């Protein structure tokens, strides 16, 4: 009962209420005896690590693990791949998590959960990163940034075509010369948007007007 | 002794680093728990980071734009550097600048908007109508004293 | 006009009652089709991609198949396989179906002005064989092609032949808001005159 | 004349232009609020033409009347706005 509630509400995306029902799983298939509770110890403690990866805390990766239940009774290739993707989104280094699901890759391939989240984790690393580097910087060559983020000048490219479409800084990325302008300038002025609604009032209502007239006619 | 080191730095005029560095040099870097100790010595270098922080200040304000080929000199620094000391500064919210990568221009500037700028300029000419009257009452107080 | 129909139909996936009313799987093709032409973007993505509904109907049959991988492509941004799946929405969606037989042509036109539309709001300056390539089409072929869709306009961009890149004018600003208001006063202004004329005649 | 007299910038107060933050706020404040009254007026001569001008006017809002204040306050803001032209116009030419 409380496995099912704390992959479903891992996946609407609160890590707080996830990790809470992983742990009371954790109390019961690990102490309990074992006929399919071996493999359910062992996944149950993959999503208490990577719920504190999203949060970005990633000391509580650490106080977890030790050689008493983490890498001893449950030793897998999955529990190497929770700490690397941890230091890897803490560092802000999109580049050491990509190296770490080249390696990790039938942890991966296995688990529908964390594939769906190092997704999700994917797309939030690279817009925290890429931010910080265009704040400061306006008329910035694609090539400069893509050696910062750890990615192909192409990708980064195609990804910046995105965030636009997104808004979440609704710039406009120019591929003759390589240049990304960021624009958060109001296009929009009070005033102009009432005023189509004024008039869009007046119209109705001169339609009413003329059928008063009626009568003249 | 030490009134010439903090001086410097309560003045918002430029100052550049190899003649920093020089000035004090037989006087304060030879006095341990200050630069040139051991772990102070390792301190002397960090000197150079304040510096050019300082000098960032003065030239957001002072320059509304300026070439960064001639910021480099400046703070005596080569490009890489002053790119990265602009960057963590305008986040931290001392200044707010835009920095342009292909080697153009960076401009120091605070946002201002329409509406902004205006209000600076009816508080002008307000002013101005201000000083004109009390010119009146001193040409009428001439005619007193001749 | 679909404006009306998108509005009932996407409802109708949630609670549908049928005496005498097409089938559930048919209803919901008919649905995917007016969520396209109405929304964009952020709105469509929760709409008809993200309904409980759909997503616990799956596809099955090849019609509701291939409207919906062409709804997903329009989101994410692959516009390699949107032409293919575009291709696929003419022959098995909007011809067989009767609702749809007269506004076939209409559909598909407007999906290309949309799709080309999306990547220039991202873009200040593009290259031609960039741009060709994405699409899968010849450089030649898409000049062609949004030579009879500029004048009437969603595009809004230019062609610079001669420096072999694509330039994209920007007119949303307050020159956008100004231009909306003018031309929704200059028929205030023709009705006021109308009928006035009128009265004072009596 | 000694009453009438006030101030030796009173005669000299149509230069003092104002900020125009808040000559931003009269703008706006007045095309927001003439689209609720607008509304208002739409309701009020949907029916109104039976007979009997008094019931008419208690049974569809045409007492509290909005077709009076509707007219009132772009008569009011339209006033002003002619005199802030004049006053930029003026000194923006004059002084400089």
């Amino acid at each position: 009962l409380d496995l099912m509630s704390g992959i479903l509400h891992c996946e609407d995306k609160d890590y707080k209420t996830a990790f809470s029902y992983f742990f009371e799983s954790f109390e019961s298939y690990h102490n309990l005896t074992t006929h399919n509770s071996y493999e359910k110890a062992c996944q149950v403690l993959k999503y208490m690590l990577l719920s504190k990866i999203m949060l970005n805390l990633i000391d509580d990766v650490k106080n977890i693990l030790n050689a008493k239940y983490t890498k001893e009774t449950y030793q897998s290739r999955g529990i190497d791949a929770m700490k690397a993707v941890a230091e890897a989104y803490n560092n802000r280094s999109l580049l050491d998590f990509n190296t770490a699901l080249k390696q990790y890759e039938k942890e991966l391939m296995g688990d529908e959960l964390t594939r769906s989240h190092f997704n999700a984790l994917y797309d939030t690393l690279l817009e925290s990163n890429l931010c910080k580097i265009i704040e400061p910087f306006e008329c910035v060559e694609i090539s400069h940034i893509s050696k910062i983020i750890g990615l192909d000048t192409q990708q980064v490219e195609g990804k910046l075509s995105q965030m636009i479409l997104d808004k979440i800084f609704y710039g406009v990325l120019d591929q003759g010369n390589g240049w990304l302008y960021v624009y958060e300038t109001p296009n929009q002025d009070a005033t102009y948007d009432s005023a189509l609604e004024l008039v869009g009032q007046l119209n109705k209502v001169v339609d009413q007007l003329f059928e008063k007239a009626s009568v003249l006619y | 002794s030490q009134e010439s080191l903090v001086k410097l730095f309560t003045t918002n005029e430029l100052m550049r680093w190899p003649i920093v560095q020089k000035t004090y040099e037989p006087v304060l870097n030879e006095d341990d728990l200050a630069f040139g100790g051991e772990a102070n010595k390792h301190h002397w270098e960090d000197l150079q980071k304040r510096v050019i922080e300082h000098n960032l200040r003065v030239i957001s304000e002072y320059y509304s734009r300026i070439t960064l080929l001639r910021l480099n000199e400046l703070l005596d620094l080569t490009e890489s550097q002053t790119e990265t000391y602009i960057s963590d500064l305008v986040n931290q919210g001392i200044i707010y600048a835009k920095v342009n990568r292909p080697a153009k221009i960076v401009n120091f500037e605070k946002p201002k908007n329409s509406s902004q700028l205006l209000n600076e300029w009816s508080h002008n000419v307000d002013e101005l109508l201000e000083h004109i009257e009390t010119i009146g009452h001193l040409i009428t107080k001439e005619e007193i004293m001749h | 006009n679909f404006k009306e129909a998108a509005k009932l139909l996407v409802d109708s996936l949630a609670t549908f009652t049928s005496i005498e009313l097409t089938s559930y799987e048919s209803i919901a093709t008919y649905a995917s089709v007016t969520g396209l032409f109405t929304l964009e973007r952020t709105d469509l993505k929760s709409k008809v991609i993200d309904s409980p509904e759909l997503l616990s109907l799956i596809s099955t049959t090849a019609a509701l198949q291939s409207i919906s991988s062409l709804t997903i492509s329009l989101y994410a941004s692959d516009y390699a396989s949107y032409f293919p799946y575009l291709l696929e929405t003419y022959a098995n969606v909007l011809i067989p179906c009767k609702y749809l037989n007269r506004h076939a042509d209409f559909f598909v036109r407007e999906m290309r002005r949309k799709v080309y539309a999306q990547l220039l709001e991202s873009y200040k300056t593009l290259s031609l064989k960039s741009m060709a390539s994405a699409f899968g089409v010849s450089v030649a072929f898409l000049d062609n092609d949004l030579g009879k869709f500029i004048p009437n306009k969603q595009l809004n961009c230019v062609i610079d032949r001669v420096n072999g890149i694509v330039e994209t004018n920007r007119p949303d600003n307050k020159n956008a808001q100004y231009h909306l208001l003018v031309k929704q006063g200059d028929g205030l202004l023709t009705k006021l005159q109308k009928y006035g004329a009128a009265v004072r005649l009596t | 004349k000694m009453l009438m007299n006030l101030h030796k910038e009173q005669w000299q107060s149509g230069l003092k232009m104002y900020d125009y933050e808040e000559k931003e706020e009269s703008n706006l404040a007045a095309t927001k609020s003439m689209v609720k009254i607008a509304e208002q007026y739409s309701k009020r001569i949907e029916e109104e033409k039976e007979l009997t001008e008094e019931e008419l006017k208690t049974r569809y809002v045409g007492r509290q009347d909005p077709k009076k204040h509707l007219s009132e306050t772009a008569d009011e803001t339209l006033e002003n706005n002619i005199v802030s032209v004049l006053t930029a116009g003026v000194n923006s030419v004059a002084i400089k």
